[PDB]
């Protein structure tokens, strides 16, 4: 059961540098090499480079020859990779893998990391501020209602919002939250029968790994 | 290093249609291979040597091509295989990965259920108003709208978050924001969101007046 | 899933065959050699340095101009080029035995191209490889490998020489017993070799790659002739200098390979040395009867 791990998420400053690590457990470690992929959300896949943990040799990619730099312990059976001179441009996933490959007995098989969301942050964390939002009373009574629970003015990502400590699983949408002013506001919307909103009561709750902030908030209608 | 650019970019097909997708180099290449990424999920190998199959890839996948265009075929299309596809060549350093085809699934059309929630007042006393527009359920992706102040167009301040393909009934849906601040919100009354869509030459509008609260 | 490996069962028992072969064959050739005709040979480096020079600037030379030219990809170019810069084999002492050739020169060349090569791979793969190779190749260089080869080239010969100068009477008998384990031996390399090359037909490669691993024996034997040819040297040490610079080491080109890169980039170079064997065996052999068939004419 070949299985490589790795953090969640490291937010860093601009110009500072970051160490990211792959701990591999399952197999022989000084027998495969270790590559180190990079994923931009909006660009493609990108190949960083390689490192042998029985030799030490390495290849790497021409443009990510004096920004990346991994390292082996093979005491631990850990890889690294030293990210140095972090801009704006380099928010991305970097994942650590793995190929098993046989010409002999021909085939091949992958085994890659859960990835590590770097983002450099220049920025506070900030605990969110959720607003609840209620459907108007003018609006027509039906028997799916949507309610929801903006959330606003939080830092840095990720986030979770879910319904009644996760016990609806349909109609739940979580809308994938939005940068602005070095803050990301993110929406959510569940449908529910009508006769349950005002019987059964209804409350989203959010939780804030990196400010370890979590709230919740029932959705009630507007009442003047 | 060699550039590989992929084709289409975007797609969808229905599930049992035959699909093909092309991936064309910038030079000779002598292997090409391709990996599968599901969405919230790590890239996987499919397909390596142009030919070949990793363990557990259905055989329903093939690939063929030389030179600088190779092809993946999916003969029968299932509902797990809306993903992300690359190709991928390691012959000649450094590695390079294609630009990416998302191939998605494909259904009848369905009608947007706009809807608009008031701010809240937590936030009207804080100093701020965020109007929200609810769309949801409809196909296809493509969906222009529009926020309109007492009648009047207004494109200042829109903030449009999208979705994916739900596994359910793989439709989208969306999210208008219109921040502005407390006195901007008193300055007028009503507030329109309408949306353009294919299903319906006629706008869909949802309409809040403040002045009836 | 589990197994991921499991290669090892044919690869181990070739190279322990593989040795056996060179030892017993350096034990049956260790008898056609006087040590007085090798110090004769060692003292006076006109074939010492013409085979040198040529090994060591025109064949690395050679293999880089065919790639450059054949428009060969990285690891291709690379890999003849590692196989054009490696010393020589022991494939050309057997063939100078094969070809009626100076069996005194041909063991002192070799051992003074391996050393060389201990002492030149280094600089030689840096100045060609600084083009097509980022990285350094000058640490994936097997320093113990080449050791190994000498001690085992050495020391067969050594012992083979001083028991036919201290007791003729039994170099008869052990090179029969050679001959006779050789025989066999030849059967088990012949089989292994026969499944690796169905095996490469299905894994198959570059045929541009196969052209110049034809072309580059070829060239090698036909410059190490025309070299010696050129500087004045004897008809039989003619004929062992060229069959020298013509056979080279293919076992260096794949352990640099297999360091130097991943298993998936060399993917269908697993079996390139054994390509280039197999060409210098056939291009040996033919000249061989070509040479046999003029002399009986």
């Amino acid at each position: 059961e070949v299985q490589l791990q790795q953090p969640g998420a490291e937010l860093v400053k601009p110009g500072a540098s970051v160490k990211l690590s792959c701990k591999t457990s399952g197999y022989t470690f000084t027998n495969y090499w270790m590559k180190w992929v990079k994923q931009r959300p909006g660009q493609g896949l990108e190949w960083i480079g390689e490192i042998n943990p029985s030799n030490g040799g390495t290849n790497y990619n021409g443009k990510f020859k004096s920004k990346a730099s991994l390292t082996v312990d093979k005491s631990s059976s850990t890889a690294y990779m030293q990210l140095s001179s972090l801009t704006s441009e380099d928010s991305a996933v970097y994942y650590c893998t793995i190929l098993v490959y046989d010409a002999y007995y021909v085939f091949a098989m992958d085994y890659w990391g859960l990835g590590t969301s770097v983002t450099v942050s220049s920025a506070k964390t900030t605990p969110p501020s959720v607003y609840p939002l209620a459907p108007g009373s003018a609006a027509q009574t039906n028997s799916m209602v949507t309610l929801g629970c903006l959330v606003k003015g939080y830092f840095p990502e990720p986030v979770t919002v879910t319904w009644n400590s996760g016990s609806l699983s349909s109609g739940v949408h979580t809308f994938p939250a939005v940068l602005q002013s070095d803050l990301y506001t993110l929406s959510s919307s569940v449908t529910v029968p009508s006769s349950t909103w005002p019987s059964e009561t209804v409350t989203c709750n959010v939780a804030h790994p990196a400010s370890s902030t979590k709230v919740d908030k029932k959705i009630v209608p507007r009442d003047c | 290093d060699i550039v590989m650019t992929q084709s289409p970019a975007i797609m969808s097909a229905s599930p049992g249609q035959k699909v093909t997708i092309t991936c064309s180099a910038s030079s000779s290449v002598n292997y090409m291979h391709w990996y599968q990424q599901k969405l919230g999920s790590s890239p996987k190998l499919w397909i390596y040597d142009t030919s070949k199959l990793a363990l557990g890839v259905p055989a329903r996948f093939s690939g063929s091509g030389s030179g600088t265009s190779y092809s993946l075929t999916i003969s029968s299309m299932e509902a797990e295989d809306a993903a992300s596809y690359f190709c991928h060549q390691w012959s000649s350093y450094p590695r390079t990965f294609g630009g990416g085809t998302k191939l998605e699934i494909k259904r009848a059309d369905a009608a947007p259920t706009v809807s608009i929630f008031p701010p809240s007042s937590e936030q009207l006393t804080s100093g701020g108003a965020s109007v929200v527009c609810f769309l949801n359920n409809f196909y296809p992706k493509d969906i222009n709208v529009k926020w309109k102040i007492d009648g009047s167009e207004r494109q200042n301040g829109v903030l449009n978050s999208w979705t994916d393909q739900d596994s359910k009934d793989s439709t989208y849906s969306m999210s208008s924001t219109l921040t502005l601040t407390k006195d901007e919100y008193e300055r007028h009354n009503s507030y329109t969101c309408e949306a353009t869509h294919k299903t319906s030459t006629s706008p869909i509008v949802k309409s809040f007046n403040r002045n009836e609260c | 899933l589990p197994p991921n490996f499991g290669k090892r069962p044919t690869d181990l028992a070739l190279s322990v065959i593989l040795v056996f072969m060179l030892f017993f064959i350096m034990l049956s050739l260790g008898c056609t050699m006087e040590f007085s005709k090798i110090k004769a040979h060692l003292w006076k480096p006109k074939g010492l340095a013409i085979a040198l020079v040529a090994q060591y600037g025109i064949m690395p030379l050679t293999a880089f101009v065919l790639g450059k030219v054949f428009r060969l990809k990285n690891i291709e170019a690379l890999a003849i080029l590692v196989c054009g810069c490696s010393p020589g084999g022991n494939l050309s002492n057997v063939f100078s035995l094969a070809m009626k050739g100076d069996m005194n020169l041909s063991i002192v060349m070799t051992t003074c191209s391996t050393f060389c090569a201990l002492g030149m791979m280094p600089l030689l793969l840096y100045i060609y490889s600084r083009g097509i190779y980022d990285g350094d190749l000058k640490d994936k260089v097997p320093y113990k490998g080449i050791v190994i080869s000498l001690v085992l080239v050495l020391i067969p010969c050594t012992i083979g020489i001083v028991l036919k100068s201290k007791r003729p009477q039994y170099m008869r008998y052990v090179i029969k017993g050679g001959m006779i384990i050789i025989l066999l031996c030849s059967v088990a390399v012949t089989v292994l070799s026969a499944i690796n090359v169905g095996k490469s037909i299905m894994f198959a490669m570059t045929p541009l790659l196969i052209a110049t691993s034809s072309l580059m024996p070829f060239i090698g034997f036909l410059l190490g002739y025309v070299l010696s040819a050129l500087f004045c040297l004897n008809g039989r040490c003619r004929r062992t200098v060229s069959m020298e610079t013509g056979c080279q080491n293919v076992q260096l080109c794949s352990t640099i390979l297999n360091v130097a890169f991943p298993p998936e980039v060399i993917g269908p170079l697993f079996f390139f040395p054994l390509l280039y064997m197999i060409f210098q065996l056939g291009e040996g052999l033919l000249l061989i009867a070509i040479f046999w068939c003029y002399e009986k004419f």
